């Protein structure tokens, strides 16, 4: 999985 | 977990003027990347909440230039520069620096307008529900401003308290007022035995009340 | 666009479980994790957890650890999340969220109502009686929540007022009301249109002058 906005 | 605090807007906000709202977190949330990570959202009734600004500082796609975010590493505040009418609603902060995720309980925004005298509109009874013996009299005080209004029943003259039940909206996004819906539920051998039907609506428009009613 | 699309309402009873589903379209549903929040009546916003739809691998907020379990299917790009052991505590509307920007796109709201109480479809009731008449329509004694009302199939979104529902013996009753010209109504047709998704019940009520 792939994102920003967060520390997952 | 992390816990996440926010402030309140003292009263109705003036048109055209800056809004800040802000938000306090229980820890740091710089991360060890160098971006902070902190969520603005505005939550409209009824809908989902809408993502304004993620990274604490950078605006969502298509989101007015009115709206920017900053902050430290556990003091955040929302800027709204030209604050209008389309704003109204519930604005709620959110880390995601450390799970859970945790958000705050909210800020809601109401902004000022023109008072307006409400719009009264009274209904009898419904013949599909007096078929089915129920008689519900339903009275509506729409698009008035400010929120703060009362409503009294009377029937044939005199004040009624009993079987009244009341609704109200939040703000209106388009043209800033409120409405309220009264609804006096009744037999259908109740409602027979009486002529007038009146709901009254008392607001800081008028020193009277503003009528509407009907005889059966 | 990104869409989210979920589950309609549900009633279910203490003890029982549900899935609720939430389906991704226009864009690849592996590459994005997706969250799970819940918003309780009045209240705020609580995260239950997040799966990436690629291994199944997930995070719990430990609040709704042994109570929720998501999963995903890429076949069919849906992500579910099963609630056990139902409680009256778990009324409440939950949300899918996911994207590139985590929180960034939503749909969503499956209103899950747990009240041991029958499901029970609504009575709607015309509301007929210038320059701007009012109409509307009262829906009375349903169970659960929530009511959807349109007017006009959604073309006279403008001028409506659809009031929050109030809970009475059990059963709720909502209010809606439109303003039109007095020049349309009565020579043009106006209809409310209610659907209670629990009950799998659509009713539509033209308005008409009393006689």
């Amino acid at each position: 999985a792939v994102g920003i906005g967060a520390v997952f | 977990d992390i816990v996440i605090i926010q402030d309140e807007l003292s009263n109705p906000v003036t048109s055209g003027e800056s809004v800040s709202i802000s938000c306090r977190s229980s820890q740091s949330l710089l991360y060890k990347d160098g971006k902070t990570y902190l969520n603005w959202f505005l939550q409209r009734p009824g809908q989902s909440p809408q993502l304004l600004i993620y990274l604490m500082s950078t605006r969502a796609s298509g989101v007015s230039d009115r709206f920017s975010g900053s902050g430290s590493g556990t003091d955040f505040t929302l800027e709204i520069s030209r604050v209008k009418a389309e704003d109204v609603g519930v604005y709620y902060c959110q880390q995601l620096v450390q799970h859970p995720f945790t958000f705050g309980s909210g800020t809601k925004l109401e902004i000022k307008r023109a008072d307006a005298a409400p719009t009264v509109s009274i209904f009898p009874p419904s013949s599909e529900q007096l078929t089915s013996g129920g008689a519900s009299v339903v009275c509506f005080l729409n698009n008035f401003y400010p929120k703060d209004i009362n409503v009294k029943w009377k029937i044939d003259g005199s004040e009624r308290q009993n079987g009244v039940l009341n609704s109200w909206t939040d703000q209106d996004s388009k043209d800033s007022t409120y409405s309220m819906s009264s609804t006096l539920t009744l037999t259908k051998d109740e409602y027979e035995r009486h002529n007038s039907y009146t709901c009254e609506a008392t607001h800081k428009t008028s020193t009277s009340p503003i009528v509407k009613s009907f005889n059966r | 666009q990104v869409q989210l699309q979920q589950s309609g309402a549900e009633l279910a009873k203490p003890g029982a479980s549900v899935i609720l589903s939430c389906k991704a379209s226009d864009y690849t549903f592996t590459r994005y994790w997706m969250n799970w929040v819940r918003q309780r009546p009045g209240q705020g916003l609580e995260c239950i957890g997040y799966i990436d739809p690629g291994n199944g691998y997930t995070k719990y907020n430990q609040k709704f650890k042994d109570k929720a379990t998501m999963t995903a299917d890429k076949s069919s790009s849906t992500a579910y999340l099963q609630l056990r052991s139902l409680t009256y505590e778990d009324s409440a509307v939950y949300y899918c969220a996911s994207g590139y920007v985590a929180f960034h796109y939503w749909g969503q709201g499956t209103t899950l109502t747990v009240s041991s109480a029958k499901t029970t479809p609504p009575s709607v009731y015309p509301l007929a009686p210038n320059s701007m008449v009012t109409l509307g329509c009262l829906v009375k004694g349903y169970f659960p929540e929530p009511v959807t009302v349109t007017w006009n199939s959604g073309s006279l979104s403008s001028g409506v007022h659809t009031f929050p529902a109030v809970l009475q013996s059990d059963l709720y009753t909502l209010s809606s009301s439109v303003t039109v010209p007095s020049s349309p109504r009565p020579s043009e047709t106006v209809t409310c249109n209610v659907a209670h998704p629990a009950s799998s019940t659509k009713v539509d009520k033209k308005i008409v002058p009393r006689d």
